[PDB]
Formats: structure tokens, C-alpha cells, sequence
């Protein structure tokens, strides 16, 4: 499990993100998305994150969903 | 490497057989040093007037990173 706790530089022009939007024949609404690990980016439409870096959270467990063992 | 102390510490670095990357402002500034120093690919340039290099030593480091910056 695994949160966002720091970005070093997102950028979004909505401008552009307009521009890099389409219509499915779903007749919906998207646009495409990349992932560069080796530079640390992620890019959408017309947002960028660079150096996104998250991290490990706690899984509490909720003592109500305690399963029966027979 | 264009520069003054770029020169040198490309050329001490090359007589250790180092990985070099250098960046650089102008065109014909790739132009010279290229001549220059012979033992430098396309690779080994990136640029200057920008934030673009980080994104470039990424790529040709496989994500890994430059062991010594100057």
C-alpha cells in the first residue's frame, strides 16, 4: 500500500490539456497516459508530474471482519 | 564543456576512461568539442540552457544516475 507523499514538479496547462483530450465511440471522454521509471515521470493529457515519489502506509486491520474458524 | 573548466575536466576525466556527459549551449559548441575530443558520441551531449539534460543523463544511465557531477 502505497500513498503520494512528495512531487518535485507537476505542470499543467489546461490549454493544452485540451487540445490532447479525445472522444471515444463510447462516446466518452480520455486521453493517453506515459510512465517513464527511468525518468520518473508521468504525463496525461495536459498534466506532467516529474519526480512523484510515494510511500508505505499501515494496513489497519478492522477487528469487525474477524473470520470465523471452525 | 564548452567553457573554461569544462575543457579541463573532460579532458582529465577521458584520460581516466569515464563515462562522460557534458552539456552545452550553442550548436556549434557540440560542434567544437565533438572535433575536439574524438572519444565523444552523440550520447554525451546534453543541453544547457535547460533543465532537459536530467531528463537525457536519465535515459542513457538507464535511470542509475552519473556517479560524479561538476
Amino acid at each position: 500500500l502505497y500513498l503520494p507523499t512528495r512531487f518535485t514538479s507537476i505542470r499543467i496547462d489546461p490549454v493544452t490539456h485540451r487540445q490532447k483530450l479525445y472522444t471515444l465511440q463510447d462516446t466518452t471522454q480520455a486521453a493517453d497516459v506515459v510512465v517513464d521509471r527511468n525518468l520518473n515521470t508521468v504525463v496525461a493529457g495536459g498534466a506532467l508530474f516529474l519526480g512523484a515519489h510515494s510511500s508505505v502506509a499501515p494496513r489497519r486491520p478492522q477487528e469487525h471482519l474477524k473470520p470465523i474458524l471452525e | 564543456g564548452s567553457g573554461g573548466v569544462g575543457q579541463a575536466a573532460i579532458a582529465i576525466a577521458l584520460s581516466r576512461g569515464c563515462r562522460v556527459f557534458t552539456t552545452v549551449g550553442s550548436a556549434e559548441k557540440r560542434a567544437y568539442l565533438q572535433a575536439r575530443f574524438p572519444q565523444l558520441d552523440e550520447t554525451c551531449f546534453a543541453n544547457s540552457r535547460d533543465t532537459s539534460f536530467e531528463q537525457h543523463v536519465l535515459r542513457h544511465t538507464a535511470g542509475k544516475g552519473v556517479d560524479l557531477v561538476l
